[PDB]
RNA sequence: AAUCGAGAG
């Protein structure tokens, strides 16, 4: 589980060659379906992936204590600026390639680091 | 082998939770790719598993 | 029509760099079906040597035996994989290991307190003797013909500074580890690459001229050596695509929303290979090519 | 309210493989 | 505290009818967590090898 | 034992067969399928893995005629071998050049 | 053997396609397969000969009894020039053609789906699913078609071909949209 | 507890860099990003392995059943 | 053999949330009442507004197999040939008719006088376009 | 065997 109540059982140990890989070369160690979010509405997990990627890139730790951001200073903007100033994109997407066919996937893939 | 969170509250240090690690920072792809994680399942990399990811006794 | 000759006319390789650990190169006019085959073979099928069977004789340390054996299995070994054969699993445990397929490593280390340590010393290396166990402490114990065949090149870890364990006085570790040939599709410890992958060569199609100050900001939306301002006319042009990390920061401005299209060259793969330490990256790639060819030949010669 | 403190000294960390 | 009588032995849900006639513990059954599998037929079940060696079927030899 | 012809799917004239290969995955399957789809005589070609947890690969080859699925498979395998040979030779040439 | 025959014929899962509560279907693909079908059956989906044949074989695999012809039958491409390009709706059509028994016509279903025409732009008619002789000619397959929905394609196949063929169609569609989802992944993020 | 031998994601050997990371943090007045870069950790998957290690082995080692306290 | 032929002046092209296909509103230059709507992938046959296209519907080109050396067909005289089937007819009014074609999901609606559209029947037909 | 407490769906 994440720290946002996204519990789930491990369904398969996916071999690393069959895992999708990014333009950076890294292959995620956890895959979570995008359909876990629309009904659960855990946007904290999205912003935590964003902030974790930015922190692991800049070698910093970001605080996540509630009510430090607001609707004029959005964490999306904050961590996106931090990601853009490091060579990755604003929205945390990464160009990934299918590990079974080797083709680039249809769209950029949302990746990051979460606890 | 636990790790400290990259994203943590300011009170994580105030209660000294680093003395008691609870998890690990993981590279998580929000992707519908495998077919083996739809309802609530999740997929763990086999190689990461063999490198001691999430091991315990 | 497609033919091997028509592929041989157009395929080409551009080695961008090559070290003893990392090799960066290009494969042009090839299909993802073959580039991905090479990448998958590099990660999973190319053999290497790692610790498999650990025979503990004493472990009074804080790290438990299974964890210590796992760590000893993870440390990469500078062994040429051709120098040893493959273990026949069906054979009994007595005759399974021999001098031509098994490499014996030992680790005997006792911690005793240092009686000369200064008062107020907080450094474990000054307070205790052998308070740290490193991969370099894994001695190599040759047996049989390998006492002569390995005399040219003794077996040492590729990273002798790997901190295997820590000790305190009275505590000790005494173990033997058997190292054999294995492939990374079985266990990730046998994988001979830190990471081998590729990426398509990015394309930056400029559609309309970006003359003026817009060139300064358009060039500002890419890695530093990707867009340049032409000396003659104040125009932006693509200098180097390989320098671009595809981040689509240009798309985030509606100024350039209809001035540039970002795509890829679907046949121009930039292979980046890093070696764990046992083999050079160029030899890793060569072995993967040979593995694909040999497996195809085995299928060809197999009766149906 | 003071906005969240913008971290300073932010440089490029991501470069294309081989460079 | 009081020692149950015969009527108390059958009266309720925890009695004898509802716990040993209407429902029963059974042989040749198994229980485990479920995980998804899209490569299994929609009319099938994915049986672990640990169950497949403990569950048997009487087969008259012909 | 390595390569097996699935008789329940083969054609009587041999122009449409189906092959089961053990200990193989996308790595060989995709390469072989791409190379076989270069034969101008093959009508249908694809690969499928019945179950990911099993190391079994299935290859289907249907030809227009004048050959067989076995012959198309042999041609694709040989073409794959030659493709690997040319890649190896060109890589070595560029290594020596440097 | 009596309990075997009861479980195979009376309590088997392919007999429970419709629940008796209201006669509505209770089986069908759920989330990733639905979101994959929306992508695969839009007009913007074109597939070369290699991609088309790979998808069809991957979802069919005739050696496991999935075909009714012992040899995969394909369709001519939608676009002949400049180069041969098929469509995802053609993928659906040939999937049906290979699972649906021969010497029997194809389904003629007129229905809808959940996505209004206004979401695809002016003049679109993709809200109106249409089958004719078993060829998907308009609209996108959705949750309304395969899923717990009445009068969709899987329900109509159930009605016209028995429950076994609808079970085969569910399995084949699940395999199709799974192999498609690894080739062209699906994701969500902050940009959405 | 003790530093992992390899990075979980890619597999790069990062077990020989924890002591160097501490040295570069203490002796040199380097920030964490600079120290990680100067160790050769470019991918954030490798950076996190050292940036977030806790090193509980030191606290475990103070409870020694084999030496008088 | 051919069943229809005309020259159409493309009026509007709208992508509509598609990155590959576009909807074309093309009105004929000869017949004042014959108009056309068609979906084609404009990454293979790009079309702009105010363009002239020679649209031909043919019953054949004189099963399928990728082209080989020495093969001739009606497609060689056109730039963009689609295959499909007719599914719907409609009496728009007196002296008017519309035929609905589906090319694997790409929709064409050809409305014209039934005198010149009488050759079109509910069968598989090839659409051929030229600039 | 009960009773109490902790859990899972
Ligand atoms: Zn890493």
């Amino acid at each position: 589980s994440s720290r946002h109540g996204q519990k789930g059982v491990c369904s398969r140990k996916w071999p690393t060659i069959d895992m999708p890989f990014s333009e950076t070369g890294i292959q995620p160690d956890i895959i979570i379906n995008p359909h876990a979010f629309p009904s659960r509405m855990t946007i904290g997990m999205f912003v935590e992936s964003l902030a974790g990627k930015a922190g692991a890139l800049h070698g910093i730790a970001q605080d996540s204590t509630p009510w430090i951001f607001n609707e004029d200073d959005t964490p999306a903007d904050y961590f996106g600026e931090q990601l853009a100033k490091a060579g990755y994109n604003y929205h945390g997407n990464e160009p990934m390639y299918s590990g079974a066919t080797g083709e680039e996937l249809r769209a950029d893939i949302y990746v990051g680091v979460v606890y | 082998t636990g790790q400290t969170p990259i994203v943590k509250a300011n009170l994580y240090d105030d209660y000294g939770m680093d003395n008691f690690p609870n998890g690990f920072n993981a590279v998580v792809a929000v992707i519908s790719y495998t077919g083996y994680d739809m309802d609530d399942a999740m997929i763990i990399n086999k190689s990461a598993d063999e490198r001691g990811f999430g091991y315990g006794t | 029509e497609w033919n091997v000759e028509k592929f041989k006319k157009d395929f080409e390789v551009n080695i961008s760099s090559l070290d003893a650990r990392e090799a960066n190169f290009d494969l042009i006019n090839i299909d993802t079906s073959i580039a991905n085959a090479f990448r998958r073979i590099m990660i999973s099928e190319v053999p290497s040597v790692a610790a498999e069977y650990v025979y503990f004789f004493n472990n009074t340390s804080v790290i438990q035996d299974e964890v210590l054996a796992h760590r000893i299995g993870l440390v990469p070994l500078k062994v040429d994989p051709d120098m040893l054969t493959w273990v026949d699993s069906n054979l009994p445990d007595d005759e399974k290991f021999t001098d031509e397929n098994t490499i014996v490593l030992s680790l005997n280390v006792k911690c005793t307190r240092n009686p000369d340590a200064p008062k107020g010393s907080t450094d474990p290396k000054e307070l205790y003797n052998n308070a740290h166990v490193y991969a370099r402490d894994l001695k190599f114990e040759p047996q049989g013909r390998q006492s002569t065949t390995f005399a040219d090149c003794p077996v040492v870890p590729a990273d002798p500074d790997i901190l295997l364990a820590k000790l305190r006085p009275g505590q000790e570790i005494s173990l033997k580890a058997h190292c054999i040939l294995g492939i990374g599709g079985d266990h990730a410890k046998f994988s001979p690459v830190s990471t081998a992958s590729y990426r398509l060569l990015p394309q930056i199609n400029i559609l309309q001229p970006i003359k003026g100050e817009s060139a300064r900001r358009f060039q500002k939306c890419f890695p530093p050596g990707v867009i340049g301002i032409d000396e003659g006319s104040d125009e932006a042009y693509v200098k180097d695509a390989r320098k671009d990390t595809v981040s689509r920061e240009v798309l985030r401005y509606e100024e350039f929303a209809d001035k540039v299209k970002l795509g890829r060259v679907r046949n121009h793969f930039i292979f980046n290979v890093e070696s764990a330490g046992a083999m050079t990256p160029e030899e890793i790639f060569f072995k993967s090519v040979r593995i694909l060819k040999n497996k195809a030949e085995y299928l060809k010669n197999c009766p149906i | 309210r003071k906005d969240v403190p913008k971290v300073e000294g932010l440089k490029l960390e991501h470069f294309a493989t081989g460079y | 505290v009081p020692i149950p009588g015969v009527k108390q032995a059958l009266e309720k849900k925890e009695g004898l009818f509802r716990k040993h006639m209407m429902g029963k513990r059974v042989n040749y059954a198994a229980r485990s967590v479920i995980s998804p599998d899209p490569n299994i037929e929609t009319n099938e079940i994915g049986v672990p090898p640990v169950f497949a060696v403990k569950l048997t079927y009487p087969e008259p030899v012909t | 034992e390595k390569i097996k012809l699935l008789t329940q799917a083969t054609s009587e004239d041999g122009t449409s067969a189906s092959f089961q290969i053990v200990e193989e995955d996308h790595t060989l399957g995709n390469a072989l399928r791409y190379v076989i789809m270069k034969n101008p005589d093959v009508e249908f070609c694809g690969y499928s893995i019945p179950h990911p947890s099993e190391n079994l690969l299935n290859i289907r080859i249907q030809t227009y005629g004048e050959t067989t699925a076995v012959d198309a498979l042999q041609k694709g395998l040989k073409d794959l071998m030659d493709l690997c040979d040319v890649v190896e030779s060109k890589f070595t040439e560029k290594i020596k050049s440097m | 053997e009596n309990a075997r025959a009861e479980a195979l014929n009376l309590a088997n899962t392919d007999s429970q396609y419709l629940t008796p509560t209201s006669g509505s279907p209770v089986r069908g693909l759920i989330q990733d397969h639905i979101s994959a079908g929306v992508w695969l059956t839009s007009k913007d989906s074109f597939f070369t000969r290699e991609q088309y044949q790979q998808y069809i074989y991957g979802c069919i695999r005739p050696e496991d009894g999935h075909t009714t012809r012992s040899k995969i039958v394909t369709l001519p491409p939608t676009i002949f020039k400049p180069y041969p390009l098929w469509t995802g709706k053609q993928i659906i059509t040939t999937v049906l053609l290979n699972v649906t028994p021969p010497d029997m016509p194809g389904i003629n279903l007129i229905s809808k789906n959940k996505i209004k025409n206004e979401y695809w732009g002016k003049g679109s008619l993709e809200n109106e699913v249409l089958f004719k002789d078993g060829a998907l000619l308009c609209g996108i397959l959705d949750k309304s078609q395969y899923g717990a929905s009445k009068y969709g394609i899987v329900h109509s196949l159930h009605e016209v071909y028995g429950p076994e063929v609808a079970a085969k169609v569910l399995s084949v569609l699940g395999r199709l949209f799974t192999n498609y989802i690894t080739a062209t992944a699906f994701t969500c993020g902050m940009d959405d | 507890m003790i530093v992992p031998v390899r990075c979980f994601s890619c597999g790069k050997v990062v077990g020989d860099k924890w002591e160097s990371y501490l040295n570069l943090l203490q002796e040199d007045e380097l920030d964490e990003g600079t120290a990680l870069s100067r160790l050769g950790l470019k991918r954030y998957c490798c950076r996190r392995m050292i940036l977030t290690h806790v090193d509980l082995i030191e606290k475990f080692l103070r409870y020694n059943p084999l030496e008088k306290r | 053999n051919t069943l229809f032929d005309d020259i159409f002046q493309v009026s509007e092209v709208d992508p509509g949330r598609y990155n590959k296909v576009c909807r074309i509103e093309a009105a004929s230059t000869t017949q004042d009442q014959c108009k056309l709507t068609l979906d084609i992938n404009v990454e293979l046959f790009p079309v702009a507004a105010q363009d002239s296209l020679t649209v031909t519907i043919a019953s054949s080109l004189n099963s399928w197999r990728p082209p080989q050396a020495g093969d001739r067909s009606l497609a060689d005289d056109y730039d963009y040939v689609m295959y499909g089937t007719a599914y719907k007819f409609e009496e728009v009014s007196k002296d008017l008719i519309a035929v609905y074609y589906s090319f694997g999901g790409l929709l064409m609606r050809l409305e014209g006088n039934y005198r010149n559209l009488n050759n079109l029947k509910q069968e598989n037909a090839y659409l051929l376009i030229r600039r």
